[PDB]
């Protein structure tokens, strides 16, 4: 990769442009300082497992497994921040939605994918820690929430965390992404009140 | 899992229609839910459906009339259409999906709900009797005319479901009086109408009428 | 909204037959959630085809789906006579709607079947109720087009009959079709000759069934 990590890749950050049906790589030689990995400052969960993963794929095909347009309840194109611009314009991660309150209303996400295809897939999702009760209310309404993930060898319960950071490019928030393989014919269950960053594009992976 | 669809089938103009769908063998959440109509002879047509805990989105040219709702604890969710005309006569789905399946996977039977300020009828069953009357061999033709009921439907076997091969039951026609009328028939051996006994079974549930008839080749 | 398909598509049994079905970009274009559905008449509709070309069963084998642009089209091959139903495409759009197309009625086009044509006077029991009901049958037929004529007397009726017609038949594809003829109790007993004659491709020369008393 030029000058993305592999979270960064994945995620589809707006700087890296490495996408569509990459072709079938013999393995990906990513640099150590690499130039722009999140926009958000956070931790990627478990980069270290799924760097190993990605050693035994070859190819990738992204795949729509939940339209940006079923969130309809909320708000889904305000969710930018200056910590990655596209042009110069704020912007954020393609492959995953940031959604915000919508009229000072948060309703309850509840919602199934089940995995259709014949090959596992590769989903990817995060979760906010807001800066303030200020920022909380101002983006989810609700002070307290959750966020719930569940397969059949998965089972998440987050609680984030009001804190104050140390501003990195100007934010005292964080953004934490987790990963996972979903077989075919098993379901991921989500379930949210807030803070809550929604896969749209998954990755479909054949190994050996 | 089944979905059934439950209410009253004979709304009133400018009248609310309310209708339930009840899910068995599995549960409400998770998946989405969604109802959709069919006018008599006509195409399918989106009315909404509802996702995520509560969360609705409605067709864009009815979503000023029309209510959908959840009760996960019933493991029902129902629907509510206002100011009901003439043109919500149709017959009414329920219907799940779900995210990879991006369509509707399983549907409720449909129930028909028919929008006028007439009362319930129910039919008549007059017999349309065989004879030594004779076309194309396997001659020999009799049936039933079930007239003036309303609303629709009825349903009509032969000899309590045991006698279906060459049995055709006709689509109804709404008549100038506003009355529905349909027929049933069977082509049946010309040599055995004597012996052989047929028994036409009509059942109108909206009036709770359930009437059997006997055809015979009279003198 | 409403996807546009064509009204109808016809084929032999055996044959390959498409059908095709037209949104714009927001809809079949943008997605990959165009599903297929097949409907027998007075039944629900049944998945037939998902995510463009996923087939749910072993019921869909002969089914095939795919996508071009805006027009997605469903492919069936071996053509059965039990295929006859109406297809209806539906997508997903991004208004977080669904919609619908209008609907194609498929016909099987098979060889020509003349129609056994009954005729049947009004029963006692519904003369007593001052209504007289005269049914045309004309059984088993095929293709479609068929003409019926009442005569009372001779006198050409208009006005006073109506008809149904059942779908294609699952297993033979013909078409049945009832004429119902409907006069007062008193126009009834005014004339003796009561007659139904039938013109159909299927015949030589126009078939008439009749009765007297009345
Ligand atoms: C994820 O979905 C599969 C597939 O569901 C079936 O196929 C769909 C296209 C649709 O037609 C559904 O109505 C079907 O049920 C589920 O796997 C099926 O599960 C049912 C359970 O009764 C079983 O009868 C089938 O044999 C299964 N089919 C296969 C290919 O395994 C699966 O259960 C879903 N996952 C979860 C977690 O619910
Ligand atoms: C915003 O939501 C409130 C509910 O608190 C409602 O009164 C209002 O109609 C909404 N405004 C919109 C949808 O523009």
């Amino acid at each position: 990769l030029r000058d993305c990590s592999v979270a960064g890749w994945l995620l589809g950050n707006p700087m890296c442009d490495e996408f569509i049906n990459v072709p079938e790589w013999s393995y990906i030689v990513e640099k150590a300082n690499p130039a722009n990995d999140l926009c958000y400052p956070g931790n990627f969960n478990d980069y270290e497992e799924l760097k190993h993963l990605l050693s035994r794929i070859n190819h990738f095909e992204k795949i729509q497994i939940i339209p940006k347009s079923s969130w309809s309840d909320h708000e889904a194109s305000s969710g930018v921040s200056s910590a990655c611009p596209y042009q110069g314009t704020p912007s954020f991660f393609r492959n995953v939605v940031w959604l915000i309150k919508k009229n000072n209303t948060y309703p309850t996400i509840k919602r199934s994918y089940n995995n259709t295809n014949q090959e596992d897939l590769l989903i990817l999702w995060g979760i906010h820690h807001s800066n303030d009760a200020a920022e909380q209310t101002k983006l989810y309404q609700n002070p307290t929430t959750y966020i719930s993930v569940g397969t059949s060898t998965l089972n998440q319960r987050l609680v984030p965390k009001i804190a104050t950071r140390s501003k990195v490019n100007g934010q005292s928030g964080r953004m934490d992404f987790f990963w996972t393989i979903l077989k075919p014919n098993d379901a991921i269950n989500f379930e949210s009140n807030g803070n809550f960053i929604a896969p749209e594009y998954a990755y479909k992976i054949v190994k050996k | 899992v089944q979905l059934q669809e439950s209410g009253p089938g004979l709304v009133k103009p400018s009248e609310t229609l309310s209708l339930t769908c009840t899910v068995s063998g599995g549960s409400i959440n998770s998946y989405y839910w969604s109802w959709i109509r069919q006018p008599p002879g006509k195409g399918l047509e989106w009315i909404g459906y509802l996702f995520d805990s509560g969360s609705t989105k409605y067709n864009p040219s009815l979503t000023s009339r029309v209510t959908i709702s959840v009760d996960t604890s019933k493991n029902q969710f129902s629907l509510k259409l206002s100011s009901v005309t003439a043109a919500d006569t149709a017959v009414y789905y329920c219907a799940r999906g779900f995210w990879g399946l991006d369509g509707f996977d399983i549907w409720g039977q449909g129930t028909t709900v028919t929008v006028s300020s007439a009362s319930t009828k129910g039919p008549s069953v007059f017999p349309l009797a065989p004879s030594s009357k004779s076309t194309s061999g396997g001659t020999a033709a009799l049936g039933c005319l079930v007239k003036d009921y309303f609303p629709e439907p009825v349903t009509v076997s032969w000899n309590s479901g045991a006698l279906t091969s060459g049995v055709h039951t006709f689509p109804a026609v709404l008549q100038s009086s506003g009355l529905y009328s349909l027929s049933s028939v069977v082509t049946v051996p010309s040599s055995s109408l004597g012996t052989q006994t047929y028994i036409c079974n009509v059942n109108h549930k909206p009036s709770n009428t359930k009437v059997d008839k006997k055809v015979e080749p009279k003198s | 909204a409403v996807l546009t398909q064509p009204a109808s598509v016809s084929g032999s049994p055996g044959q390959s037959i498409t059908i095709s079905c037209t949104g714009t970009s927001s809809d079949v274009g943008d997605y990959n959630y165009v599903s297929w559905y097949q409907q027998h008449p007075g039944k629900a509709p049944t998945l037939m085809i998902y995510d463009v070309n996923k087939r749910p069963s072993g019921d869909s084998n002969r089914f095939s789906g795919s996508k071009s642009g805006n027009t997605a089209s469903l492919t069936i091959s071996g053509l059965q006579a039990e295929d006859e139903a109406d297809y209806y495409c539906s997508s997903y759009t991004s208004s977080n709607t669904w919609v619908f197309g209008g609907g194609t009625k498929l016909e099987i086009k098979r060889t020509v079947a003349a129609p056994s044509v009954f005729i049947f006077p009004p029963s006692d029991e519904q003369l007593k109720s001052g209504t007289a009901s005269v049914v045309c049958l004309l059984n088993n037929f095929y293709p479609r087009e068929a003409k019926v004529q009442w005569k009372v007397d001779n006198a050409l009726q208009s006005g006073n009959s109506q008809e149904s017609v059942t779908e294609q038949d699952s297993k033979d594809s013909t078409y049945s079709l009832s004429s119902t003829l409907t006069l007062s109790k008193a126009d009834y007993e005014k004339h003796k000759v009561y007659a139904c004659e039938v013109t159909h491709q299927g015949l030589s020369s126009p078939v008439t069934k009749s009765f007297n008393r009345g």
